[PDB]
């Protein structure tokens, strides 16, 4: 089958710049389909037939190429732009996709809103003890968390998890949960999540004392 | 307005059978031709089947050839894929697709159903509140398979939410989702996450009350 390369894996820009982004096939091909994802959704029909832009898609993004090569161009990036962008080809049977483009938008540095959630009483009613921090809305999306527990960290047993880059407001967030067992997470009084972010030059952090 | 909704979704055991649905309206049906095309977990797109206006000519990808069945019902306007000897790259979200009347583009997609394939249990999760502009949470603990929804609220406080995707370990996931709302509101108003997982057909709300 038509392999479909995608170059460059990610592209950023700040809005009102211009990105360029290709899609290589093994074969000649005829013409070339564009798709935007957005996490959550389907891929969206984007530009049809090399050069035609979709129903709603704006003037700003526009689509060119012929035999092996194709590109599909955004004039002036904007935020709502931060997607994952598929070619796909059907000149040659079976119809075959590229691995994507992934386009982040960037903006002014954010500073992550912390927030930490001790146990539920639920949960210690069933033996288990996760404590929880949200790192919210922030900008870049480079950061890292640690657990400290009576003034030292703790590792093992911390699940993250983040989330794409946000349509409205270019931001990324990032949960992470510490899971202790009702015993162990009963023998120390002191909780702590701890951010490192280039925003700011000491650490932020939000904690809990198991007294209060 | 065109519309394609998929369902059938959920755990398919591995050498196991599993049936799609796709129902289509807002168009004749029986005058375009239909497609099956899926996401795997690490984003790849890649086409499974195509069936004819007719239902009379099929298309299978080489992964599922001998296995799937692809089948059309144009009174009832439902487009099918029956699915055998099930193994684990058929884990993925699975798309129908209708293409227009020529380029090759997949002009119209559903919104999806997710399949995974496991010998691994289905798990109902366990939904915790986390109490402390405020922000509040919902952990969504130790489910399988994926997916779970989270709403707030019933969706009214779809702003200022985060639900994160979840995680792995063991064969039981976990996620959990912030919603930060004005002082002014919580907890002077009732805050309540609305959990479903389909695959263990549950329902769970939470109210989050002050400790
Ligand atoms: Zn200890």
């Amino acid at each position: 089958q038509i392999v479909l390369s995608q170059s460059p894996a990610t592209l950023s820009a700040s809005p009102g710049e211009k990105v360029t982004m290709t899609c290589s096939a093994s074969s000649s091909v005829s013409l070339m389909h564009w798709y935007q994802q957005k996490p959550g959704s389907s891929p969206k029909p984007w530009i049809y037939a090399v050069s035609n832009l979709g129903s709603g898609v704006p003037a700003r993004f526009s689509g060119s190429g012929s035999g092996t090569s194709y590109s599909l161009t955004i004039s002036s990036v904007e935020a709502e732009d931060a997607a994952v962008f598929y070619c796909q080809q059907m000149s040659n049977f079976p119809p075959t996709f590229g691995g994507g483009t992934k386009l982040e938008i960037k903006r002014a540095d954010a500073a992550p809103t912390v927030s930490i959630f001790p146990p539920s009483s639920e949960q210690l009613t069933s033996g288990g003890a996760s404590v929880v921090c949200f790192l919210n809305n922030f900008y870049p999306k480079d950061i890292n968390v640690k657990w400290k527990i009576d003034g030292s960290e703790r590792q093992n047993g911390v699940l993250n998890s983040w989330t794409d880059q946000d349509s409205k407001d270019s931001t990324y967030s990032m949960s992470s949960t510490l899971t202790l067992t009702k015993d162990e997470y009963e023998k120390h009084n002191s909780y702590t999540c701890e951010a490192t972010h280039k925003t700011s030059t000491s650490p932020i952090v939000k904690s809990f004392n198991r007294n209060e | 307005e065109v519309h394609l909704v998929e369902s059938g979704g959920g755990l398919g055991k591995p050498g196991g059978s599993l049936k799609l649905s796709c129902a289509a309206s807002g168009f004749t049906f029986s005058d375009y031709y239909m497609y099956w095309v899926r996401q795997t977990p690490e984003k790849r797109l890649e086409w499974v089947a195509t069936i004819s206006d007719g239902g009379r000519n099929t298309y299978y990808s080489d992964s599922v050839k001998g296995r799937f069945t692809i089948s059309r019902d144009n009174a009832k306007n439902n487009l099918y894929v029956q699915m055998s000897s099930l193994k684990s790259e058929d884990t993925a979200m699975y798309y129908c697709a209708r293409g227009d009347s020529g380029y090759g583009d997949f002009a119209y997609w559903g919104q999806g159903t997710l399949v995974t394939v496991s010998a691994a249990k289905t798990t109902p999760p366990s939904v915790y509140p986390l109490a402390p502009m405020v922000t509040l949470g919902c952990l969504v603990k130790g489910y399988f398979p994926e997916p779970v929804t989270v709403t707030w609220n019933s969706g009214s406080l779809s702003s200022g939410v985060h639900t994160f995707p979840a995680v792995l370990q063991s064969d039981l996931y976990t996620l959990s989702s912030s919603v930060t709302v004005p002082s002014s509101t919580w907890p002077s108003e009732t805050v309540t996450c609305n959990v479903a997982h389909p695959a263990s057909s549950t329902k769970v709300d939470k109210k989050i009350v002050p400790r």
